[PDB]
């Protein structure tokens, strides 16, 4: 339900700033599956990341860690 | 009809001290 | 515990005692506040007075504050330290 | 004969017991495409992200806090992921001379992304 | 000008009023439980008999197991069909019963255990045999904490009730006696002991309870019985968190006119343990030295008593109520330090008998009680 929390017109915002005109009604619920399981990605290797440092907390330099590891690195949260 | 030795004080205030003596009571 | 929950007023008594320090605060450093307090304590050294000097002193505390200010009646009495506040706001003009 | 039970109560009564102007549909549509584009700022309300974390970290390990920067790297990384993802689905949808971007459109563009 | 604002008084016995005290007690109802996430719980009779057991009460009384009740002495009551579907009814079986199911109000707020009926037996037999060693005279106090099942009524089981034990007590006790005086210091109205007897003047029900939105709704003060038992139905509705003191200047008063008025011959006191503070469904703000001063007080008339103990749905609260309340009835007031018992480990953190009240606000205003004792006393003139 956390994941209903994503809501359409958050989604219909992601699509405008996306450049779409029209989103069919039933992509905001594909876009939340999508969503999760991709953020279940990066969060999981945050994780990794997070239980080898034995913290407990998890940091931002872990998460741009995790995606450096996904691929796709993000400039502007350290590292 | 002056009261000599008086007894009863009389404090007039406005909402200041008013609501400074609330507090201490 | 140890009042068997009867001392719960007690528990704000840092924020009610730091509340009474602002207003006192306020009370000497605000125009057409101080001077009321300076005629109370014209009016409580000087005793013997007659109920004339206790109107013109009631207006004259009424002339340094606004028209549209509440005013209150702190009667005490030495015996007994009996403290009757009356509502007269609006009421003497 | 089929029976069911949707009641879902053995007892009755269970509250008393003891326990003017209109645009065109797409010119503001178009207009706020400019306006999303131009902006910079995080589309998905935090608070609700944030916790869209909480609920899915929980798995991997539990009392996991996070540092603030954090969740915002997640938002931040998660907008441009859709955002990309949103430029290609509408590509695969202007592919089949359409202007509506449907599932089956994202369905396909992480197919030949390979993101699947 | 009827209500009167007086502090509690200590409780002091009356060494000139001592009494044979009957105690009903079988050691099975309390293996019996009502659910998983239920309120009522059997198991606080056996809590409450095992203070009654160390602190040395059963020397100066006499312990019974009343024989349970079969089909037939609860149809004195309740119906043929009420008793036959809960004499079989289980948790098994409760497909098979759909339409009794809502006929009967049992499934929902009235579970269906599978020692439903044995429990409801040992309640109704601990009642009758209750009432009816008053009625020989081998007793002048019986007490039974197996029932206090008030709510029950002819056909349906409400409020955790099933058996309406209170009836069939009273009903033996009118085999004897003339007029029964029932009182019930149970938070909830007693509603199925004054629909029982609502249009009889041989007993009168007289009901301290809180009367809001609260369960079960019946409790007005106009509600004063219909026909001949007209004015034999005293209610008499109270507010939030009432208080030791303020509860006992309204039950005392209206308490002490019903016996200069209506002249009981033997008295039912539902000693229900949610008038209690801290109680998980009650309102109220009684201590347990408040609680014991209805019973205490009641005591003092020498009318043949039955002591039936009834609500209360935290467990420590209404057993160490109950043993202070049976104390009372020894003429011995018990000390404020609990012995060992087995379940010791209830009663933190200082293990005393006292039960403390809240400090939460007394809403009873004395306007409001005042005019509710009142029309009460006004209601009262016409029983003599
Ligand atoms: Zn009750």
């Amino acid at each position: 339900d956390n994941i209903q929390g994503i809501t359409k017109p958050a989604i219909r915002r992601l699509a405008r700033r996306g450049g779409v005109k029209r989103i069919s009604g039933l992509i905001y619920e594909e876009t939340r599956g999508v969503l999760k399981v991709f953020l279940e990605n990066v969060i999981r290797d945050a994780v990794t990341y997070t239980e080898h440092a034995k913290r407990k907390t998890v940091t931002a330099m872990d998460v741009v860690y995790a995606l450096k590891r996904q691929g796709r690195t993000l400039y502007g949260f350290g590292g | 009809g002056i009261i000599q030795n008086r007894s009863i004080f009389n404090l007039f205030a406005n909402t200041n001290i008013y609501i400074f003596f609330r507090h201490w009571t | 515990q140890a009042y068997n929950n009867k001392a719960f007023k007690l528990y704000t008594i840092d924020k009610v005692t730091q509340s009474l320090v602002k207003h006192a605060h306020t009370l000497m450093t605000d125009a057409k506040t101080a001077e009321i307090m300076a005629l109370f304590v014209k009016d409580r050294n000087a005793s013997t007075t007659s109920a004339k000097d206790q109107i013109i002193y009631r207006l004259q505390v009424r002339s340094h504050m606004s028209n549209t200010e509440n005013m209150f009646r702190i009667e005490f009495d030495k015996r007994t330290l009996h403290v009757s506040i009356q509502y007269i706001a609006l009421d003497d003009l | 004969a089929r029976t069911k039970q949707t009641a879902r109560k053995s007892t009755g009564g269970k509250a008393p017991r003891k326990q003017p102007h209109r645009y065109r549909p797409g010119t503001v549509a178009l207009r706020e495409i400019r306006r999303y584009q131009k902006s910079t700022e995080l589309l998905i309300r935090k608070l609700p992200f944030q916790r869209l974390v909480r609920e899915i970290a929980q798995d991997f390990k539990t009392d996991l806090r996070f540092q603030s920067s954090a969740v915002m790297a997640l938002q931040e990384a998660s907008e441009a992921y859709l955002v990309a993802l949103f430029e290609d689905t509408n590509l695969a949808a202007i592919h089949a001379k359409r202007v509506t971007i449907m599932p089956k459109d994202i369905q396909l563009a992480r197919r030949i992304r390979g993101e699947r | 000008m009827v209500y009167e604002a007086t502090p509690f008084d200590p409780i002091t016995v009356k060494p000139s009023d001592k009494r044979r005290v009957a105690y009903f007690y079988d050691a099975d109802v309390g293996n019996y439980a009502y659910g998983a996430g239920h309120p009522m719980k059997p198991h606080r009779i056996r809590m409450a008999h095992s203070l009654i057991m160390n602190y040395g009460l059963y020397k100066k009384m006499e312990i019974y197991r009343a024989k349970p009740a079969t089909k037939q002495e609860m149809c004195q009551f309740h119906t043929d069909e009420y008793i036959d579907f809960l004499s079989r009814v289980t948790p098994d079986n409760l497909e098979m019963f759909k339409r009794e199911s809502v006929k009967f109000n049992v499934g929902d707020d009235c579970p269906v255990f599978d020692g439903l009926y044995e429990y409801c037996s040992i309640s109704g037999g601990g009642s009758m045999e209750g009432a009816a060693r008053l009625n020989r005279g081998k007793c002048d106090v019986a007490v039974n904490y197996a029932g206090g099942l008030h709510h029950a009524k002819k056909s349906e089981a409400s409020g955790f009730c099933y058996l309406n034990d209170i009836v069939l007590g009273i009903i033996e006790l009118l085999r004897y006696h003339p007029r029964v005086l029932y009182i019930d210091i149970d938070v909830h109205h007693g509603d199925g002991v004054e629909e029982a007897f609502y249009t009889t003047d041989r007993v009168m029900t007289c009901s301290f309870h809180k009367y809001g939105e609260f369960f079960p709704g019946t409790g007005e003060l106009r509600d004063i019985g219909v026909g001949a038992g007209k004015n034999y139905a005293v209610n008499v509705p109270l507010r939030d968190g009432i208080d030791d003191a303020t509860y006992r200047s309204v039950f005392e008063p209206v308490i002490k006119k019903i016996m200069e008025w209506y002249q009981p011959s033997a008295v039912v006191l539902q000693c229900g343990g949610d008038s209690l503070s801290g109680d998980r469904l009650g309102c109220f703000n009684l201590s347990m030295e408040g609680h014991a001063n209805c019973v205490n007080y009641v005591k003092s008339f020498g009318i043949p008593m039955m002591v039936v103990g009834g609500g209360g749905y935290t467990m420590r609260n209404v057993a160490r109520t109950w043993c202070f309340e049976t104390g009372l009835l020894n003429n011995v007031v018990l000390d404020k330090d609990l012995p060992y018992n087995e379940y010791y480990e209830y009663y933190g953190p200082d293990y005393k008998l006292s039960v403390r009240p809240s400090n939460m606000f007394n809403v009873n205003t004395p306007e409001y009680l005042d005019k509710v004792m009142t029309n009460i006393f006004a209601n009262l003139e016409n029983t003599k």
